[PDB]
């Protein structure tokens, strides 16, 4: 069972998003309930709605209703959220969640129950500012980041807008030693955030070390070679 | 609408010990045409969705390791979570669905504890692409250290910094209960060119007293 969502968006104020939630092993669509439910940033969850699929009938928590679409495409097995006039306060990530249902003998009907598996998350920026991609410089590893055996080295990864970013070394194949430090927003608008991995000093004449950074929401990719500091 | 509070927000505890946290509901989450409560638990750790560990209240959802246990009936639950492992730093939720909306508590964070570690303190001189731009930023590195708590303090020329620097901490790594800190001091091209001497001084239960890392501007 494998939820995957669409990516990362900035979208200004009063515009709307469509955010998708496609299922592969349908089970899911035949048998089971689509929910959508969202995080603020450094925040807790509020469920914005949910679907069964086969039935096509949707509930949305009354903050939502009027503003919030929920759909399900069986022959695609994709479900959708549509939040529409979006204000500041509908920055979050939005997940999508499938649970089982269960029978209201009293309602007579199915209704929602326990999530058990989520989706990966879409994080939804509502801003006036553009997106920017971030400008990668080297933190070389030196004399000044090496302790023993081992040596530091990293990415700054600045001045982007808005979050997120994806930050991997190698293209993944590095990840022992690797901290990707949170995001901060600087007084300018834009975020940054340093990466650094600890790696065998051994290692810096002969490994290449490459920073990976995708940020979805100025449709940029960028790599940086991070080379040892030479006199 | 229910209102779900948990207790604490945060709490630490001792590997191979027993964590408590708990969740009360403003009204009863008792299903009476089954009779069992609608509430359930979630894991979430940094980056990734939320994990379903518990619901009914009380029962675990299949992959769940059976150190992980809910109790409680009515308005009143907790998770525990016996012989706590590594693998369990998280922040952990509850939620009902008896009423519609559909509600969540606020989270617990649970950290673990560990023996003092100290830092190892790296520093990097802005690169001089950064600095063609007009700005250097100079990044000091705490890694892997515990406790959080750490005294972090630029000298450029020897002169105490103020106002001009970021620090940032990881959440608490699953692999050695550590923790790891950058320090990035921010200043003009200008400016960075009228000193010589970088310093960034760490303070920390671990060191027997405070480290310096520092560099000289333009030298090998």
């Amino acid at each position: 069972v494998q939820l995957v969502q669409s990516g990362a968006e900035v979208k200004k104020p009063g515009s709307s998003v469509k955010v998708s939630c496609k299922a592969s092993g349908g089970d899911t669509f035949s048998n089971y309930a689509i929910s959508w439910v969202r995080q603020a940033p450094g925040q807790g969850f509020e469920w914005m709605g949910g679907i069964i699929p086969i039935f096509g009938t949707a509930n949305y928590a009354q903050k939502f209703q009027g503003r919030v679409t929920i759909t399900a495409d069986e022959s695609t097995s994709t479900a959708y959220m549509e939040l529409s006039s979006l204000r500041s306060e509908d920055t979050a990530v939005y997940y999508c969640a499938r649970g089982p249902e269960y029978y209201d003998y009293v309602w007579g009907s199915y209704r929602y129950n326990y999530f058990d598996y989520w989706g990966q998350g879409t994080l939804v920026t509502v801003s006036s500012g553009s997106a920017s991609a971030p400008t990668l410089f080297p933190l070389a590893p030196s004399s000044k980041s090496t302790s023993g055996g081992t040596a530091a080295l990293g990415c700054l990864v600045k001045d982007y807008f808005p979050e997120p970013v994806t930050v991997s070394w190698n293209s993944g194949a590095l990840t022992s030693g690797v901290h990707t430090f949170p995001a901060v927003l600087q007084s300018s608008g834009l975020y940054s955030l340093s990466s650094v991995v600890t790696v065998p000093s051994s290692s810096l004449g002969t490994q290449t070390y490459i920073c990976n950074v995708n940020h979805k929401p100025s449709n940029t990719k960028v790599d940086k070679k991070v080379e040892p500091k030479s006199c | 609408d229910i209102v779900m509070t948990q207790s604490p927000d945060s709490l630490a505890v001792s590997l191979g010990e027993r964590a408590t946290i708990n969740c009360k509901s403003s009204q009863s989450v008792l299903y009476s045409s089954n009779n069992k409560n609608y509430l359930t638990w979630y894991q979430q750790k940094p980056g990734q969705p939320p994990k379903l560990l518990i619901y009914w209240a009380s029962t675990r959802e299949s992959g769940v390791p059976d150190r992980f246990s809910g109790s409680g009936s009515g308005t009143d639950f907790t998770l525990t979570i016996s012989s706590l492992q590594a693998e369990d730093v998280a922040v952990y939720y509850c939620q009902q669905y008896d009423n519609y909306p559909i509600t969540f508590g606020q989270g617990t964070r649970l950290e673990i504890k560990r023996t003092v570690a100290a830092p190892s303190v790296f520093i990097f001189p802005p690169s001089d692409e950064q600095l063609k731009s007009g700005t250097a930023s100079v990044v000091c590195l705490l890694n892997n250290f515990y406790p959080r708590e750490a005294k972090v303090q630029w000298k450029v020329d020897n002169a105490l910094q103020s106002g001009n620097s970021q620090e940032s901490v990881t959440e608490q790594d699953s692999k050695d209960s550590t923790y790891s800190l950058s320090s990035t001091l921010t200043l003009s091209k200008a400016d960075y060119e009228k000193h010589k001497v970088y310093a960034c001084e760490v303070t920390h239960q671990g060191l027997s007293s405070p480290v310096t890392k520092s560099f000289n501007r333009g030298e090998c």
